[PDB]
């Protein structure tokens, strides 16, 4: 199979401050991962597909970045609408496996 | 536009059979590079993908769920399905249901899933 | 009386891409009918094979595009089985790419004058989809190479882009650093990568260009066409590895919104490729894999620099036949290389 | 001599055609680019719009 292991664990983070996470995975897909961003008694939602590519809705202050193995949910300022649950996933072409992550959910200090 | 939904039980017994419908409405269900996922949220867990299915014949399953699973598609109601076999305790945790595209985004997100549902066992 | 049939090739199976992998006898013949997605970028609301609105006024000193304002090449892969079963030294046997037949897909799609166009005029139908096309495709066992080429160098990219490293004014001309392979749909924009015409043994691209403002789009639909993919010596694209590569973009035109946005659209694009088995020399003997055994093992060294630019081997004398002793040692080659010419 | 087995292919599949069109069935996003459920049989005059 494929995991994705994520960290950190809980990322004690302030309003205002750049955010990184980062989805290293147990070998390179480089091209179909995701980003869920669901709060806490709500539905998913995506932040980033295709690694880079930022969704229709969401607003130009996050990013993606990084392909291969090491990749990058980049965060410019955190929102006080936005200290949730944070996921990851994997995709695939030949062999059906897109499991999916761990999750890091960032604290509000 | 297109509108999602989730139906069926509150409350299983012990080594019984499961049945969900993820109620679809505005669209075909028979949809050219759409998929038709499950994803199951433990209490206390991430997520877990479990399953979604082609309508000319394709099928995956978690490996881990360990093919003990059956996922038809009704197409007058414009609603699939999904079947469960021998639950346990352990299956207590809120259930949804997804989409995937091939040549569009790529995956479960373009804001297109079920709203929810919930399901209890217990003894 | 009347006479009896004529010959043709006798078909054997037939079926979905899980075909390949039954073995057949040694002259096969393979026919394979398969398409592309055209990578026109699909902004949102569904509108799988437009692109978003193009950038009117970005000046040559800062650009600022999206990643969705940029088509891209298409490029996919197809499995093949192996040939050899044992050892058999001296002679392998390989695929080889011949007859290539291409045809777009949905080329009535534009007749549509109901939709979101431009009125043209007070009370006439809608504006069609016009301006400059570029159509191209290419068959061939390896990826297609291709050379970077572009203009305006401050140009800032979007980082999904596979875009040329370290921007000059030496990249708005046929620079020499700007090599690269092509191995992803959909992330190499076409506004900045033409195919290299220098390193191609293995690929074959064919491609009409026509730019200009408002100018009518022409396409031919026909299954009597042939293209021989064979060179001058007899041998088509062959197959190296067990692939065989096809990389291909469409563009159709410029299509004009209601209100006077501009945005691009492209179609898909059928191939037809047969396939054989041909004879060659083995490029895998013994000999290759012991030193690939040895070379996985040993240590890496580190040192000063023996190939290159800022090389240091000198001068090397790479001399075995024997000769009547020259009447110079040092005997010079080229007549004169500078030049000290008239005038 | 058969039929001239043709392909459904279309741009703004949400367009809602009268009765006496045969148009493509179950209208995806698949349809603006190569589909393959939409396979069909020439049969009938004043029937197939060419776009």
């Amino acid at each position: 199979e494929i995991v994705l292991t994520q960290s950190p664990v809980t990322l004690s983070l302030s309003p205002g401050e750049r955010a990184i996470l980062s989805c290293r995975a147990s070998q390179s897909v480089s091209s179909h991962l995701a980003w869920y961003q669901q709060k806490p008694g709500q539905a998913p939602r995506l932040l980033i597909y295709d690694a880079s590519s930022r969704a229709n809705g969401i607003p130009a202050r996050f990013s993606g970045s990084g392909s291969g193995t090491d990749f990058t949910l980049t965060i410019s300022s955190l929102a006080p609408e936005d200290f949730a649950v944070y996921y990851c996933q994997q995709r695939s072409s030949w062999p059906p496996s897109l499991t999916f992550g761990g999750g890091t959910k960032v604290e509000i200090r | 536009q297109v509108q999602l939904q989730e139906s069926g039980p509150g409350l299983v017994k012990p080594s019984q059979t499961l049945s969900l419908t993820c109620t679809v409405s505005g669209g075909s269900i028979s949809g050219g590079g759409y998929y038709w996922s499950w994803i199951r949220q433990h209490p206390g867990k991430g997520l877990e993908f479990i399953g979604y299915i082609y309508y000319n014949r394709g099928t995956y399953y978690n490996p881990a769920l360990k093919s003990r699973l059956t996922i038809s598609v009704d197409t007058s109601k414009n609603d699939f399905s999904l079947k469960l076999s021998s639950v346990s305790a352990a299956d207590t945790a809120v259930y949804y249901c997804a989409r995937c595209v091939l040549g569009g985004y790529g995956s479960d997100a373009f804001d297109r899933w079920g709203q929810g549902t919930t399901v209890t066992v217990s003894s | 009386k009347p006479k009896e049939p004529v010959q043709v090739p006798k078909l054997l199976i037939k079926g979905g891409v899980e075909v390949l992998e039954v073995k057949t006898g040694v002259d096969a013949i393979t026919e394979v009918e398969c398409f592309l997605n055209p990578e026109m970028g699909d902004p949102d609301e569904n509108l799988r094979g437009f692109s978003l609105k193009l950038s009117a006024e970005n000046d040559f000193s800062s650009d600022s595009p999206e990643r969705k304002m940029l088509p891209c090449y298409s490029t996919a892969r197809i499995p093949l089985p192996n040939l050899n079963e044992d050892l058999t030294c001296g002679n392998l046997l390989m695929w080889e790419a011949v007859t290539v037949q291409t045809e777009v897909i949905g080329i009535t799609s534009m007749l549509n004058l109901h939709a979101g166009s431009q009125k043209v005029h007070e009370h006439g139908g809608g504006k069609p989809i016009q301006g400059s096309n570029f159509h191209f495709f290419a068959v061939g066992g390896d990826p297609l190479e291709m050379q970077g080429v572009l203009m305006n160098y401050r140009t800032k990219y979007p980082d999904g882009t596979i875009t040329p490293k370290n921007p000059t004014a030496q990249s708005q001309v046929m620079n020499t650093d700007h090599k690269a392979y092509l191995d992803k749909n959909n992330a190499y924009p076409v506004e900045c990568w033409v195919p290299d015409p220098s390193r191609n043994e293995n690929t074959r691209y064919f491609g009409t260009f026509t730019g200009g403002e408002n100018v009518p789009p022409v396409l031919h639909v026909t299954n009597t066409a042939t293209t021989v993919l064979l060179d001058e010596q007899g041998v088509g694209p062959l197959c190296k590895a067990d692939s065989l590569y096809v990389s291909a973009a469409d563009i159709c035109g410029l299509f004009t919104n209601s209100s006077g946005t501009q945005q691009w659209r492209g179609l898909a694009r059928y191939f037809k490729i047969r396939l054989r088995k041909r004879s060659v020399k083995n490029p895998y003997p013994i000999s290759f894999l012991l030193s690939d055994l040895i070379n996985r093992r040993t240590q890496r060294v580190d040192g000063q620099p023996m190939y290159g630019m800022e090389s240091q081997v000198e001068e090397v004398r790479v001399f075995d036949g024997t000769e009547r002793l020259p009447g110079d040692p040092d005997m010079i080659r080229y007549i004169d290389k500078q030049g000290q010419l008239q005038t």
